């Protein structure tokens, strides 16, 4: 039921495919669905932060369902530039020049350790002054 | 003092749930009283008909069973009107008074 | 937040068991009207046949007791195949409108 | 893995199993038996005596009254002499299922 | 320790039997309360079994009367079997729980 | 909410205690303020207290009659015609919506200061 | 406090079930009790002579002839044969329909009891 | 060991429960059948035992009227399931005598496979456990 | 009667097992009463019934 979903709102939004189309899924994807989504120009990610659910909604926008019915444009958000990038063994899909830039996203890269702790509040500090 | 007056309408809840349960017992009855009616006069083949209300069947013609078996159906249809009108009454008595408790706690 | 997707899950699961009263309840029927309508088209039928319930016996022939037997066969596996996709319909609807909701 | 404790096992279970159906045997045949007793003891052959057979009656001698339980009580009783008979018989393998331990 | 639930056992087992006596002690005094209506106006019976044998009024008043009070004697010594069950096995609570302690 | 300088004392005495909705009407300019403590429970047989409401047969006779004690109360109350009941002791679910029958919105649960209060925001003694 | 609250809500929950339970015993008992009165008000009224079919035992009907209604059978005390006739036959059964709902009266404001304690022990582990 | 002895206590006394559902269905069945036979073999018709006799209808559990029988020879048996047939003694009889003989076995065939039923869910579920 | 657990062994359940068996100690004590009379009493002595198991009023 949740396959065949994905399919009338690929239409529904672009009508093409040279106009996108991302989903955001807080939970993982079926890896079949994964390969039939691939060829009618959409990006499907997976697994994602529950922290980052409320702020996505916030500057680039996108609203929570457990359907995927036919929705206009106006429903959902915009993001200007979409590209996934790669450090590490996670890939870290780059996200923007949003509807509405108003989160800017400051990425420290790190060796994951308290040092990336210490430059946390470092620069967290270096904000609030 | 304000905790007594808590749990009078609470008690008042639980006698809508009697009142709400009696009225879908008297609905059914009423039609199925009515059904049996319709199954014998459905047939005009014999005026033999049993009737019973215990695993006793006495033998009587079928007509004067008709009429009994209209008044049947009768005093179940005369039953939904004073349950639902209760039913409405004990409702209308306990949610009205909801509007006095939670209002006036929460201030 | 995740607290909507497996709260919703309970949901669904509490109306598989508020499907679980009805369909057995009339699944329980259809295996009485199995052993009737055999035993009676074994026996003589040429002597006429009743219908006797709880309170009232009509006075019957075989033509009439004849068809019903098999007509309230064949409603009850119906009914149980059909409040098993209202009741799952359900469920499908209650987590769409919790994550459209606290979103 | 041993095949004569699982004859073992079910050779106690048998054993349980048949002296509860002699004791509720007994029972039906005292319940019988004293309800001969109390029915002739009162009113004899006056008029008509009425006997139960579910819901309707017959009318007869006091004698033939108890037959009919007489006979039940002589039913009963061959039961009770044969599940005696089977309650020996789970005991003489109980005797002999020590040595199979040993054999096999 | 069974020697806890055991006294409990053998007091309810005889509480059970004492409840049916109840609501048979209170249909002794409903037929108590219809014997006395009878005067010679309807004749009784007695149903014993498979045989419904003939009574009458000052034979039905006398056997409802013993059967009233075959009740009462099963009553009193449940009296005396309530306070020694409870009584036994308060005692046992005490030295059986510190058996299974050491 | 608000602020504070623009705010003054008023007469009588404010009420923040329970009453914090419009129970009672939305403004009032002439209607006057009526303090019950009176028995206003109703009465279940002809002038006799029987069982309450929980019957059919219960339903017919005694709801006749259940009204009946009230209409005579709130014809009372009529006649120095208020627009504003409250009532504290003896209070029922049916006495104060009649009087929503009787165009007097009614109000119960409150405590006892309260009305010791309204009693003196209007310097009325409490009807018994 | 609040771990002595949650064992305690859980005692009351049974409390209300067994004795609710009792309810529904009793009901069956007097439900026959108006199924008796309503046999024998067709009883009279018809007359002696019509056809019945009366259970010879489970699920096997004999029929028969009816004679005498005025005289008929009460089963009250442990189990004993009462001879009534038909007009106290009624009393006597309405006389039981009031006396079941008695037992079930004594046990209900208790039945109750034992449900509004059980939300007073709901509401002080949430207050 | 006794921790091997500790796991197959508990999955051998769950298993029991879900042999007492099938039984009592089995025990539901057989004094129903028996009230059948023992009092229609003890009358054996009004023809069979010779005219006219005695009766006390059953109107309801309590209410019992007095009268005379006098009958036609037919038995109006109950089948269930909107349908009654009139009957005679010989269709009865040897029906029922069938269903007497299999409600016995059909409890006691059982009792013993349920016993072993049971013995093959509790020796499953271990062999499994020691392996992974 | 002998006691174990009641002093009216019964696993009572039924009106009939209570009624056969308890005219029966009706009837031994008829017999044993009316021994006292006929031998000549008037004033007798009767100790406590936890001095015996149980006496039959």
């Amino acid at each position: 039921d949740r396959v065949k979903k994905i399919i009338e709102l690929k239409r529904k939004v672009c009508g093409d495919s040279d106009k996108g189309f991302v989903v955001i899924n807080q939970k993982g994807i079926d890896p079949f669905s994964l390969d039939a989504l691939s060829k009618e120009g959409i990006v499907a990610l997976r697994r994602a932060k529950r922290r980052n659910m409320e702020r996505l909604t916030l500057a680039c926008g996108g609203v929570a369902l457990n359907s995927f019915d036919d929705l206009s444009p106006d429903c959902l958000g915009h993001a200007g530039l979409v590209y996934e990038y790669t450090l590490g063994e996670e890939k870290f899909t780059f996200i923007e020049k949003c509807n509405n830039p108003r989160s800017v996203t400051l990425l420290i890269k790190g060796p994951n350790k308290h040092t990336l702790t210490q430059i946390k509040d470092a620069v967290r500090d270096g904000l609030r002054a | 003092a304000f905790t007594e007056l808590q749990a009078k309408v609470i008690d008042t809840q639980q006698k809508v749930k009697l009142a709400d349960i009696q009225i879908e017992q008297l609905n059914r009855t009423k039609k199925h009283a009515h059904l049996t009616d319709t199954e014998i006069m459905t047939l005009v083949d014999e005026t033999n008909m049993y009737e019973g209300v215990g695993r006793m069947f006495i033998l009587q013609s079928k007509e004067a069973i008709h009429s009994q078996l209209l008044e049947k159906q009768k005093i179940a249809e005369e039953k939904i009107k004073e349950l639902e009108q209760k039913k409405s009454y004990l409702e209308r008595s306990v949610k009205e008074a909801e509007d006095n408790i939670r209002e006036m706690l929460m201030a | 937040s995740a607290e909507q997707v497996i709260a919703g899950f309970n949901r669904l699961r509490q109306e598989q068991r508020g499907l679980a009263s009805k369909a057995a309840e009339l699944e329980m029927e259809l295996n009485e009207h199995s052993l009737v309508i055999d035993t009676l088209k074994e026996v003589d039928e040429t002597r006429k046949c009743y219908r006797m319930v709880g309170g009232v016996l009509v006075e019957r022939t075989v033509k009439e007791v004849l068809p019903a037997l098999e007509n309230n066969k064949e409603q009850i596996q119906k009914i149980i195949e059909t409040l098993t996709q209202q009741l799952q319909a359900k469920g499908k609807e209650l987590n769409e409108f919790r994550e459209k909701h606290n979103i | 893995d041993q095949q004569k404790i699982n004859k073992f096992a079910r050779n106690t279970s048998r054993i349980t199993e048949l002296k509860e159906e002699i004791e509720v045997k007994k029972k039906q045949l005292q319940n019988l038996e004293d309800a001969c007793d109390d029915i002739m003891l009162a009113d004899d052959d006056c008029l008509m005596i009425p006997y139960q057979i579910g819901d309707v009656f017959i009318s007869h001698s006091q004698e033939e009254t108890q037959e009919m339980l007489e006979e039940a009580k002589k039913n009963l009783q061959e039961e009770i002499d044969a599940l005696e008979s089977r309650v020996e018989s789970i005991q003489r393998v109980l005797a002999d299922l020590k040595v199979q331990l040993y054999a096999k | 320790v069974e020697k806890y639930q055991q006294l409990q056992k053998d007091l309810s087992k005889s509480m059970s039997g004492r409840q049916k006596l109840e609501a048979q002690l209170t249909e002794n005094n409903i037929v108590k309360e219809e014997l006395a209506l009878l005067d010679g106006s309807n004749v009784v019976f007695k149903l014993l079994g498979p045989v419904l044998v003939k009574q009458e009024l000052g034979e039905a008043r006398a056997t409802v009367g013993k059967r009233l009070d075959y009740i009462t004697a099963e009553i009193k010594r449940y009296e005396s079997q309530l306070r020694d069950l409870e009584r036994q096995s308060e005692q046992q609570r005490e030295t059986l729980a510190q058996l299974q302690q050491e | 909410g608000g602020i504070i300088e623009d705010s003054c004392v008023l007469r009588g005495v404010m009420i923040n205690k329970d009453v914090t909705h419009p129970r009672m009407r939305r403004y009032i300019k002439n209607p006057r303020i009526v303090l019950l403590d009176s028995s206003l429970e109703y009465k279940k047989g002809e002038s006799q207290t029987d069982i309450e409401i929980t019957r059919e047969e219960d339903f017919t006779r005694i709801l006749q009659m259940e009204e009946e004690y009230i209409q005579q109360l709130c014809e009372d109350i009529i006649q120095l015609k208020p627009d504003v009941v409250i009532t504290e002791k003896g209070i029922s679910d049916l006495a104060q919506h009649y009087l929503m029958r009787a165009n007097i919105t009614a109000i119960r649960r409150v405590r006892k200061t309260d009305n010791n209060r309204i009693a003196r925001a209007c310097g009325a003694r409490i009807v018994s | 406090n609040l771990p002595q609250l949650e064992m305690l809500k859980n005692q009351l929950d049974q409390e209300v079930e067994f004795l609710s339970t009792s309810i529904a015993q009793l009901k069956v008992v007097q439900t026959k009790y108006v199924e008796a009165k309503d046999c024998l008000n067709v009883l009279n009224k018809s007359n002696e002579g019509k056809e019945l079919l009366v259970p010879l035992t489970s699920s096997m009907y004999v029929p028969g002839k009816l004679h005498d209604v005025e005289h008929v059978l009460i089963d009250v005390g442990t189990g004993y044969y009462v001879e009534k006739t038909a007009e106290d036959a009624k009393d006597f059964f309405k006389r039981k329909i009031d006396f079941l709902t008695k037992q079930m009266e004594k046990i209900q404001p208790a039945l109750q009891e034992k449900h509004a304690m059980k939300q007073a022990v709901m509401e002080m582990m949430s207050q | 060991v006794l921790k091997k002895l500790d796991e197959q206590y508990q999955k051998y006394k769950f298993m029991e429960l879900n042999l007492a559902q099938k039984k009592r269905r089995l025990k539901g069945q057989i004094p129903e059948i028996k009230q059948t036979l023992e009092i229609l073999k003890y009358m054996q018709k009004k023809k069979e035992s010779t005219n006219s006799m005695e009766t006390r209808f059953l109107l309801a559990d309590n209410l019992y009227c007095k009268a005379s029988v006098p009958p036609t020879d037919k038995m109006c048996l109950w089948l269930g399931a909107n349908v009654m047939l009139e009957y005679d003694i010989d269709e009865a009889q040897a029906l029922l005598e069938k269903n007497l003989s299999t409600a016995t076995k059909n409890l006691d065939s059982l009792e013993e496979d349920l016993d072993f039923l049971r013995d093959q869910f509790t020796t499953t579920e271990v062999n499994m456990a020691r392996v992974y | 009667a002998p006691k174990t657990d009641m002093d009216n062994q019964i696993v009572v359940s039924d009106y009939a097992q209570m009624d056969r068996v308890l005219r029966e100690e009706r009837a031994y004590i008829l017999n044993l009463v009316k021994q006292i009379k006929k031998t000549g009493c008037n004033v007798l002595l009767i100790q406590k019934s936890i001095l015996r198991d149980a006496l039959s009023d």
